[PDB]
DNA sequence: AGTAATCCCCTTGGCGGTTAAAACGCGGGGGACAGCGCGTACGTGCGTTTAAGCGGTGCTAGAGCTTGCTACGACCAATTGAGCGGCCTCGGCACCGGGATTCTCCA
DNA sequence: TGGAGAATCCCGGTGCCGAGGCCGCTCAATTGGTCGTAGCAAGCTCTAGCACCGCTTAAACGCACGTACGCGCTGTCCCCCGCGTTTTAACCGCCAAGGGGATTACTCCC
């Protein structure tokens, strides 16, 4: 019979590791992409910096970071440990995002 | 010829930390900061000015714009800071 | 034509007041600028300085570093509650987040 | 001469050495200004092969070329001296900092062991490179074809003037070119203490500053450039277009631009707007019938041709014509990098399947052999008449292995008449303000 | 909704810490309470979303809080 | 001196505030924590309001004022 | 294209992570890459009218800056 | 003075591989969620009393505006040295590996 | 309580690349004098902020009391986690291209 660690065991595990990091999250490569197409959306045979589509990445990166902690809170507010959409949907818009 | 705060923030960092480094990253956001706390604080000795109906951005401006952008304790702090550095800059020339 | 010595060290400061007025002209923000205004707000930009790489450099002792880096801005500002208020809607690139889990996450006995 | 050359100077080239010698222990600059393909990069290598042997001086040495130029200058010097050594400044900007590595400073005469002698640099890098090129001090400078330095207004002339360099040395091809103040830049670049801003005087003050050898007194083996001005005719299409075109003359008071848009319908009216066979395309253009025809001619003959167009955009429909026929051929223009250069004009030295090679007038016309050649065709013509005679040149040469000929295929009835017209007066010209061996 | 005379008394009162015998312009008072009152109705709808997440519909200490946090208010 | 007239927003003056906010029931812990939350906001209004009134060397505080402190939030 | 797509399912796990979640409801990653690209429509429509009001045909670092300074995300590193 | 070629540089695109990260399958556990019972805590209504609101009276602090001038900053030309771009190097930090210590989970 | 084993830490070694200091120079900060004006100063006007009184009645408070709703408990089931397998595309490097921006040449027009 293998070892097994229980359910929520792990989850701890990596939020201790990236919380006490720096690293970039998403891949590089794809999210260049994703830059590039909502950049056509609005002018085509435009170019970016490699610095600006870092920069992009960064802003983005963070915004996203610091939107899950309100979510957990709503969650956690809750009763449960479990975020869902409707915990996004009430951060967003107790921010006025939404 | 670009323009840094780099030479002047070592200058800090080494009456502060004689023994400590700064990485040229850590470097660029001191400068992202010195840009951004200089351009808060002279947005708002401008329209201080503007709103006294001024055309001289004096220290008694950039006195009441630090007194309304810093926390109570920086904020006092940074007055005594500034009012002594001009109080020595008077006096001489 | 005496020896020039510059307007910060007159002033007793590291950083420019040169640039300091210079800035505080070419951005026009009013039409005339005081030759003490520079000056405070000279010391005011040094001593800031001093309070976040003060703290860093601390952090920095705390991770057995030499070198400050991004990280120990991060940590030095959100630990410090009055350059959290002055900082609270700025992100630093490469900062991370403080360690922080909610007391209801970590396991039951 | 210098035993260090490996090599024989010429009876001619020789006499050379001994002018350029003498002008640098007097200490006093001059143009080395002998026809084209005399073999001026030679007496180049030759005065520094003696500033070695006879002084030691070993540079730092100066070169600068025009850039199709640079891998001419690279070989040959490798050849006419193999033991100096050569410092090839050129690349990308990341290149030419690790280049620049070995330009030392400390030493303002570099000793034998130095890592390098001499320094071949592009005419572009020598003004792009200049804050890196002032703070060093050079023991010898050649301009390799000075007549890019006849503008004093352009800064290729106002960067490489103040180099510090001790003496400098032009060579030129005809330095006269368009007048004579575009002559006083060059010679105020040698001499600037002298010339500061009648055509009997000239001849006996220029003697002294200038050497200007000619290809009837000097290689009487390479006989005389055969030329046929072809005089050949528009077809209908263009005639259409030209008429069309001239009948904007008419309501004109605009040929700032309409001399370009009429010489590119005397080129192929497919430049100004595309037609779908080979046929239309083939007799279409009055220079593509005649031009496919001689090409023919010439290919059951076994010539190799070269072709020299003034734009861009026709060697790109010479090359479909081309690829539409039998023809395997090379080009050289200015688009292309300095590796396919060099390479292409090696192919075509190396191999006879080759058939034509497509240059253009300026980057393909300057300072390169093409001596296995025995045809040269100007599809279009440079309206400064000089930069044609360089690219003549560039066939009829030292070592030119047949009896060159030369084609023009001028248009009758176009403003092409107008510039062979005014080239043939501007050469003239040239020579009313030039005759004499100087020195 | 609040009473214009407690709250020019809650005004000075609170005014007094910064600098002694101020005065207050009559529309200065009203124009710090129709802030007062727009900002209170604008953190209790806040907090109403916070209870109805919650599936409460009694609105508690924890959903002011959760309001503020997330506008960033603490 | 003047004191404790936090007291002077009324229970039902808060009742009114949180049904014009939506809410239906209120929890009577509510009228201490929103007493902590509009005198933590009404102090650094204020701050700011008299900072731009002693800038220009007077006494009374103007609508002005109040209308720049406010902006600054 | 849908290379939102490419913001895949564990970088919207190690996002939630450092955010401090410990369990995620398999619905909210669809959700987080339409909030994602809803913030990536406002910050380079901004920084692609910097260039265009500034006439220069790329996008520069500090295009992005003021793009996300206007909208009150300063960030600290590219210029700034 | 114009327009086209030439040449630099820097961004985009493609090709190959290699391996590290994403996707997929599957058991089970424990957390989401509906259901239940109670009890206490909030909404309602009434009688009480408290002071907010209004109309009216009185005073003086000080907001707001004009006059007069000189102290202070704007403007220019000559001087110079503080601050930037380029080049070099060695030491701090990362990355690895291997044994030591810690922590988690089923017994 | 123990134990096994995975996960996290530590200690020393390796090496590479970026931090810290030096060098040349330019151009931006400083010195010196001029000149205009604005805002610091003294002075008048009267607005409106503060204080007090007295009345009215609507708003606030204390209390009774019913029941609507918050909260801990119980049961379930479904769905997201932990771990092994399969696979795909991100990363790296190297070559091409093209494009654009600066410069240079030559002619026509003024
Ligand atoms: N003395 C010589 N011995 C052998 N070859 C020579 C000599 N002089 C010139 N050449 C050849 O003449 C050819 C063209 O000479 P070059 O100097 O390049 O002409 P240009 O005057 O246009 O530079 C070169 O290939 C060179 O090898
Ligand atoms: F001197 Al030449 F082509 F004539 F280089
Ligand atoms: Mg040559």
């Amino acid at each position: 019979k293998p070892h097994r660690y229980r359910p929520g065991t792990v989850a701890l595990r990596e939020i201790r590791r990236y919380q006490k990091s720096t690293e970039l999250l998403i891949r590089k490569l794809p999210f260049q992409r994703l830059v590039r197409e909502i950049a056509q959306d609005f002018k085509t045979d435009l170019r970016f910096q490699s610095s600006a589509v870092m920069a992009l990445q960064e802003a983005c990166e963070a915004y996203l970071v610091g939107l899950f902690e309100d979510t957990n809170l709503c969650a956690i507010h809750a009763k449960r440990v479990t975020i869902m959409p409707k915990d996004i949907q009430l951060a967003r818009r107790i921010r006025g995002e939404r | 010829r670009k323009e840094s705060y780099s030479v002047y923030v070592y200058k800090v960092l080494k009456q502060v930390h004689p023994d400590t480094g700064i990485s040229s990253k850590a470097m660029g956001i001191m400068n992202s900061f010195v840009n951004d706390i200089f351009e808060r604080i002279a947005g708002e000795a401008s329209r201080l000015a503007h709103y006294n109906k001024r055309s001289t951005i004096t220290s008694r401006e950039i006195q009441t714009a630090v007194r309304l952008l810093l926390p109570g304790e920086l904020a006092k702090h940074a007055v005594s800071e500034g009012t002594k550095a001009v109080t020595k800059y008077t006096s001489s020339k | 034509r005496a020896k020039a010595k510059s307007r910060s060290s007159r002033a007793g400061l590291q950083f420019p007041v040169g640039r300091v007025h210079r800035l505080l002209r070419k951005g026009n923000y009013a039409e005339r600028v005081g030759a003490g205004a520079p000056v405070y707000l000279a010391a005011v930009l040094e001593y800031l300085t001093a309070e976040i790489l003060e703290l860093a450099g601390n952090a920095a002792r705390d991770n057995k570093k030499t070198r400050i880096i991004p990280r120990h801005l991060q940590l030095a500002i959100r630990n410090d509650e009055e350059l959290n208020k002055l900082l609270g809607r700025v992100t630093i690139a490469q900062g991370g987040v403080l360690p922080n889990i909610q007391a209801v996450l970590l396991p039951k006995k | 001469q210098p035993k260090l050359l490996n090599c024989q100077l010429k009876e001619y080239q020789l006499k050379g050495l001994n002018w350029l010698v003498n002008l640098y222990e007097q200490g006093i600059n001059g143009i080395l200004a002998d026809e084209m393909g005399l073999g001026k990069t030679v007496q180049s290598i030759s005065v520094m092969a003696y500033l070695a042997e006879r002084y030691d001086i070993w540079g730092p040495f100066l070169v600068v070329a025009p850039a199709s130029t640079l891998h001419n200058w690279q070989q040959e010097v490798s050849k006419f001296v193999p033991d100096f050594k050569v410092l090839p400044y050129w690349g990308t900007a990341a290149d030419r900092k690790v280049l620049r590595k070995f330009w030392d400073r400390k030493h303002t005469t570099y000793k034998k062991d130095s890592p390098f002698h001499v320094m071949i640099t592009s005419y572009q890098l020598v003004v792009s490179d200049v804050a890196y090129f002032q703070k060093m001090k050079w023991q010898y400078m050649i301009l390799d074809e000075a007549q890019a330095i006849k503008s004093s207004q352009s800064s290729r002339w106002k960067c490489l003037l103040g180099f510090h360099c001790r003496n400098r040395l032009l060579l030129t091809g005809t330095p006269i070119q368009n007048n004579m103040q575009e002559l006083w830049a060059l010679l105020h670049f040698i001499m600037p203490s002298l010339f500061d801003s009648q055509l009997k005087r000239l001849h006996m003050i220029l003697k002294p500053f200038m050497l200007r050898r000619v290809k009837k007194h000097v290689q009487k083996e390479l006989g005389d450039k055969i030329e046929i001005d072809v005089f050949c005719e528009l077809s209908y299409r263009q005639r259409a277009m030209y008429q069309s075109l001239r009948n904007q003359i008419s309501i004109m008071d605009t040929l700032m631009n309409l001399v370009m848009q009429f010489r590119k319908v005397c080129n192929h009216p497919d430049l100004f707007e595309r037609a779908p066979s080979m046929a239309r395309f083939v007799t279409d253009s009055g220079k593509l019938a005649k031009l496919d025809e001689l090409l023919r001619e010439l290919k059951e003959g076994g010539h190799r041709v070269l072709l020299y167009f003034q734009m861009t955009r026709m060697i790109d429909l010479m090359e479909e014509y081309l690829t539409y026929r039998n023809y395997k051929y090379c080009r050289l223009d200015g688009s292309t990098k300095l590796e396919d250069r060099r390479d292409t004009v090696a192919d075509f030295q190396t191999r006879p399947e080759i058939f034509i090679f497509l240059l253009s007038t300026r980057a393909g016309g300057l300072g390169i052999n093409l001596t296995t050649a025995d045809t040269v065709i100007f599809y279009d013509s440079d309206w400064n008449p000089t930069i044609d005679s360089q690219a003549m040149d560039r066939a009829h040469r030292l070592g030119q292995t047949k009896q060159v000929t030369v084609y023009r295929l001028i248009t009758r009835g176009t403003i092409e008449e107008r510039i062979r017209k005014r080239a043939l007066q501007k050469e003239e010209v040239q020579r009313v303000v030039i005759t004499g061996t100087g020195s | 909704l609040i009473r214009k005379l407690p709250f020019q008394r809650l005004v000075r009162e609170i005014a007094q810490d910064f600098k002694t015998d101020l005065r207050f312009q009559s529309s200065a008072v009203m124009a710090l309470q129709e802030a007062c009152e727009a900002y209170l109705v604008g953190l209790f709808e806040d907090t109403n979303l916070c209870a109805i997440h919650a599936k409460r519909v009694t609105i508690m200490p924890k959903d002011i809080q959760l309001a503020r946090r997330i506008r960033g208010e603490r | 001196v003047l004191r404790d007239n936090i007291q002077g927003i009324t229970k039902p003056a808060i009742r009114r505030l949180a049904r014009r906010g939506g809410v239906k029931r209120i929890s009577g812990l509510i009228y201490e924590e929103t007493r902590g939350v509009l005198k933590v906001f009404l102090e650094n209004v204020i701050r700011d309001a008299v900072t731009y009134t002693e800038h220009a060397k007077r006494k009374t505080v103007t609508a002005m004022d109040v209308v720049y402190a406010l902006k600054r939030q």
